């Protein structure tokens, strides 16, 4: 049930703002950072929404005007799409899959250009959609630097230390239009996902649902993303998607969602909820040291077999036929 | 075989740990 | 067409002595050792029957009486079966496949005991079948030692040297009853197969017919053997067996068949042809150093993936499910 | 990955190259 905003400002959102899908879900726990149960969940690599970390407290005042004024003159990657779905793709892998035609295009622009573009669409009632996705770097201006330094490093540094994680590799700034969707995928880093403006519905699936989510081949540009179109699932090609069960939550300003490494996640900015802003914190996982093997360890194994086969065969497109030759009439 | 990389939905200017220290 | 024995002793064998199968074949060339074409075939890892190597000339006089009298008091492995098919199995892998029940049993006995057993079956009109399969070692007696030293080492040592092969690992002595069959399999060593007594029909298939022959899983005891029952092929489980095409020949005393490493082979002692005797020469292949990859190199790759997965998963029975999880809805 | 073993339809007393040299 949608939470009530403090001061009787009513429900933060309602059901009609959520897209409709074919599978059931259960709630991700929302807990205080001081609650032992929260620590237990993170330690066990299970998702949890933390409501009071103050992780990005200083960023809570951020909006397009403040960011335009203060984030510098560096380039920002902005994706443009004709659909609500911003399927991630790795440009470096496009050469090996000449027939992949991306539904979104990346354009590099200045922040004020992004803002102007957003304005032109609104005014001209356009259907175009934008999604800025840019790692925070040294070109940000003074006030942003001050804000960033005011993040709760004390709390997150202890988390990093407590879980044996590796280094912070980056902080991705995500600014999306209402209705934008990042289709289901998994990332190979640990993630504290800090919501700043607007609301995003996050649907997560544990690594043991690999068989239901059908990620692209490792050498395909959409490596790590699900092949299933959540809006029109093809059960003939992906029969186990009929067995998928998600963990879901809606995060708003001040909330931090822990998205454990290898956990699938689908993220959508609420319909009619205005623009959203998020900053993530990506950390490399702990070191690979016992049986029985965890699901995510089997996923790592599968990725490695795919990688080695591609290298040994000298052409990634030969991977499938060899794998098929290996299993038919022998293991299937 | 159990070893893993660190790929995410973003490409691989200081950032992350490097950005933070430079700033502090 | 069956060859004519010198001295007008008539056809060495006839069609009625060959078992009937579902696939076509083409002949393996029969050539003189001095024929450049023979060298070309061996160099290219293609089968050839050599008719005049004199490789085991001194063994041509061998028969059960002479061997019983001279081969020593060492133990011989003798397989016993209720069927004509002597499917090879690796006893060390039986623990991991508790449900595999071998159709043949190994018994260790003295040569004279083997001979006596053969006699008892004949006399009692029994249906039991025996197949002695024993590596030649230091317990053989003086005359056998003399015979062995009289093999054409000059010719085979040059072959070994010319092809860059590794060491001779062993010489297997095979003594079978008429009608005995060694079902289709491939070996990971180079083989000069020297026929001594009786006739054996050899059907070979190139490594690129892997998809048609369906070898057992690597960790199964029947690793390297085909799962297809040539006498009653199950096309539902093994549909590409409908596409298999063999290379065949019948070898007799004095003939040497080169069976190149990784080439599938099915070997049968002619029906009603009396006992057969063969001595093979097994050599380790040359060293693994260019694209495109050869079929046998892809076979090596597949074996390696199976091996690594078994070790990484810690249970070979987990190999299949992981492989299936890898390919369904992703590569198939 | 392209590397290979030397397994055949027989188990792994001198034999092969060792038998021959001992004899000669
Ligand atoms: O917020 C989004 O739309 C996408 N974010 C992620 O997938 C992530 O942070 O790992
Ligand atoms: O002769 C037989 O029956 C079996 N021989 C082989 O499979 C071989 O020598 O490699
Ligand atoms: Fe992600
Ligand atoms: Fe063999």
């Amino acid at each position: 049930e949608p939470r009530e905003e403090a001061g009787a400002l009513g429900p933060a959102w309602d059901e009609s703002q959520l897209r409709s899908y074919s599978f059931p879900t259960r709630p991700i726990p929302r807990l205080s950072q001081s609650d032992p149960r929260a620590e237990e969940l993170i330690e066990n690599e299970e998702p949890v929404v933390l409501t009071d970390t103050n992780l990005v407290y200083p960023a809570l005042k951020w909006d397009l005007e403040y960011l335009q004024e203060n984030i510098g003159n560096g380039d920002f990657s902005v994706y443009s799409a004709s659909t609500h779905k911003f399927l991630y793709y790795d440009e470096k892998k496009m050469a090996n899959f000449q027939n992949f035609k991306p539904r979104s295009n990346r354009e590099e622009m200045k922040f004020h250009e992004f803002v102007e573009k957003l304005q032109d669409i609104q005014q001209r009632g356009g259907e175009e959609r934008l999604y800025l996705q840019q790692t925070l770097n040294d070109t940000v201006g003074r006030k942003i630097v001050m804000d960033f330094l005011g993040f709760n490093w004390n709390w997150i540094n202890k988390q990093q230390g407590k879980r044996g994680w590796g280094q912070l590799t980056s902080n991705l700034l995500l600014i999306g239009m209402e209705g934008n969707v990042t289709p289901a995928h998994y990332d190979e880093q640990q993630n504290f996902f800090a919501q700043i403006k607007g609301y995003k519905r996050c649907i997560l699936f544990p690594p043991d649902q690999f068989e239901c989510l059908y990620p692209y081949p490792v050498h395909h540009p959409c490596d790590r993303q699900s092949q299933v179109d959540f809006d029109n699932p093809d059960y003939e090609r992906f029969p186990n998607f009929q067995n998928v069960v998600g963990y879901e939550t809606v995060v708003g300003p001040g909330d931090v969602l822990y998205i454990p490494m290898y956990w699938w996640h689908h993220i959508e900015s609420l319909l009619n909820g205005g623009i959203t802003i998020t900053v993530n914190f990506w950390y490399k996982g702990a070191p690979t040291p016992e049986y029985p093997l965890k699901a995510h360890q089997k996923v790592a194994i599968m990725r490695n077999i795919e990688k080695m086969l591609g290298e040994a065969l000298g052409n990634p497109q030969e991977v499938g036929p060899l794998l098929n030759t290996m299993i038919k009439g022998r293991y299937n | 075989l159990t070893s893993y990389d660190c790929e995410v939905n973003a490409p691989i200017l200081l950032q992350g740990e490097e950005l933070l220290r430079a700033l502090d």
